């Protein structure tokens, strides 16, 4: 299993720090959050 | 959480081993030794890959042709199946014709 | 996004420019490495441009620390207690000069 | 057992009477009968070139490198090379010896 | 919170020179050092040596010039305010909050030699007025009056 | 000012009024998001800008008798 991804936490943290002040599961679940940060921008 | 909570053990590397200090030596043996010797036969490895590159299908055909006789039964069956599949894919599938 | 970020009003530090202008940059700390290919441009900046900058800004103290590091950095400390750390990793001398003059012009 | 003499520095100031020591040295190697333009005597003879450059290196403590041995075609080029000054100093010392303003401080953590 | 002296990148003489140069005043170096060193620092270092000149003259000179100078500016700009109000406006400008705010944003606190961090407000006020007295001794009444005008009328 | 004002047509005289300002800051704005998105077409673009900015302090406004 060579060449695995190791900074996926930091990518998710970028999207979630833009999603932090939301309401519901969209401030912490990456899928629902990334579908809303796009609309915010 | 797929990330380490502690630092990994330090990977110390010695740049001056036997192998690292003497990598590449004798690689000009043909052009510096009256062409008695070839780098292709300096290469050490499997007997069916010494001075020969090939793609995957050609590698499988060469392996079956060269060491297929002294090969294990299920390994030979797997190699025959792989050759059949690679023939079908390379000759029948793809974007460019 | 404005709604997810802090905000403030337009202001000066101590009514700056009324009686006199005081440069709000106080200190510049340059962490540079001797053998870093990342620190090559910072090394050229220390060789050529930091002396002229220090002469042009006598109110700013410039410390240069040559120590083994992978990412060369600059810390700008401002009179109201402000700290701004920037990476000068793999930047050329003109980009580093632009960044340092930007830090001098900032409050 | 053989003792190592200590490592020499590369700092070289050209001596003031470099012309006269070169006159002397070219008189012992190339002979007494000078061409009037002693600048343009060739160094195509490798034995005479070795004698001159070895005498100059042994006396002055500075040797021409192998990257410049082919460039030293004439004693004028040799004089130019020995007139060029080179300096050996750590560059922390160079930056300190440069006239630092009193608000610029350099630390050397090496 | 740890003072900028114990924070790593620091040199006191360079900070003093840059303080004078960024304030654009031709300070005397020894006068500024005596204006920054306090008596509590002397007592603490005496105890530490068990295990020189204070601010007081410079502080009183700077305080007295600050009172007289600010009173003169206020009663020249506003001749119709009486003595109680002029005095109280001078007390507001030389008060604890204004002087400590000005000293903190002019980095007097970083250069102040004291015993406790953060610097107590009375200590900071005394050090600021000692800086004023050092400027009065170094440059002259008109220049330090311009300094007072700037850094207190702006408040 | 109080009790009177002057109106230019469209600009007042330089002998009549001066404004004096002081460049006191040269900074940059907070990062601005420029984001494009069109649905069902895989259209998604993101850009960050920092516009330069200059803070001026208006020191004095002076008028002269020229009317």
């Amino acid at each position: 299993l060579r060449n695995r991804v190791t900074d996926r936490y930091f990518r998710i943290q970028e999207v979630l720090k833009h999603a932090r002040h939301f309401r519901g599961r969209k401030n912490r679940c990456y899928r629902l959050a990334v579908r809303t940060v796009i609309r915010a921008f | 959480i797929g990330i380490r909570l502690t630092l990994p053990p330090p990977k110390v590397v010695d740049r001056w081993n036997e192998k690292r200090a003497m990598f590449g030596v004798y690689d000009n043996i043909g052009i510096l030794g009256n062409f008695e010797k070839h780098p292709k036969e300096l290469i050490r490895g499997p007997i069916w890959l010494r001075g020969w590159k090939g793609n995957e299908l050609q590698r499988c055909i060469r392996k079956r042709k060269m060491v297929g006789s002294r090969m294990f039964a299920d390994d030979l069956h797997n190699l025959n199946k792989r050759i059949r599949y690679l023939y079908k894919h390379f000759n029948r599938h793809g974007k460019f014709r | 996004t404005a709604r997810g970020t802090p905000s403030r009003f337009l202001a000066s530090v101590l009514h700056n420019g009324l009686g006199r202008y005081v440069q709000q940059l106080q200190r510049l700390s340059f962490s540079v490495s001797r053998d870093g290919a990342s620190s090559r441009g910072a090394r050229e900046f220390v060789e050529r441009e930091v002396i002229d900058f220090a002469r042009r800004n006598p109110g700013v103290v410039i410390y240069v620390n040559s120590r083994p590091c992978c990412v060369p950095r600059v810390v700008a400390e401002y009179l109201n207690g402000a700290v701004r750390e920037e990476s000068i990793h793999c930047k050329s001398v003109e980009e580093i000069s632009t960044l340092v003059q930007k830090l001098a012009d900032q409050s | 057992i053989l003792v190592c003499p200590p490592l020499r520095s590369r700092a070289y100031t050209p001596p003031e009477d470099l012309q006269s020591r070169l006159e002397s040295y070219v008189k012992e190697v190339f002979g007494s009968s000078l061409p009037s333009n002693w600048q343009d005597i060739s160094l195509e003879d490798s034995r005479l070139k070795f004698n001159l450059l070895a005498h100059l290196a042994d006396d002055l403590g500075h040797v021409v490198p192998n990257s410049r041995l082919h460039q030293m075609c004439r004693v004028r080029d040799v004089l130019d090379f020995y007139n060029v000054p080179i300096q050996d100093r750590s560059k922390f010392d160079e930056l300190s010896a440069s006239n630092l303003p009193p608000n610029l401080k350099i630390t050397w953590s090496y | 919170p740890v003072r900028r002296s114990e924070k790593p990148n620091w040199d006191y003489h360079a900070e003093i020179q840059a303080f004078g140069h960024r304030l654009q005043e031709n300070f005397s170096l020894d006068l500024l050092k005596t204006a920054f060193v306090n008596s509590c620092y002397i007592k603490s270092e005496e105890a530490k040596r068990q295990q020189l000149k204070s601010n007081q003259e410079l502080s009183e000179q700077g305080t007295s010039f600050s009172q007289t100078c600010l009173t003169q500016f206020l009663e020249d700009e506003y001749p119709d305010m009486p003595t109680e109000g002029i005095k109280n406006l001078v007390d507001f400008l030389t008060g604890e909050e204004v002087v400590c705010h000005v000293a903190r944003n002019l980095a007097v606190e970083q250069l102040t030699l004291s015993e406790e961090f953060p610097v107590p407000p009375a200590v900071l006020q005394q050090t600021f007025f000692a800086v004023i007295g050092a400027l009065l001794q170094s440059s002259g009444p008109e220049r330090t009056a311009l300094f007072i005008r700037d850094f207190l009328i702006t408040q | 000012a109080d009790n009177f004002t002057l109106l230019g047509k469209p600009l007042l005289g330089k002998d009549l009024v001066r404004v004096e300002a002081t460049v006191i800051e040269k900074t940059e704005s907070w990062p601005r998001i420029i984001m494009r998105f069109r649905k069902r077409k895989n259209f998604k673009k993101k850009r960050i800008v920092t516009t330069p900015q200059t803070v001026l302090r208006i020191n004095s406004i002076e008028i002269a008798p020229c009317l």
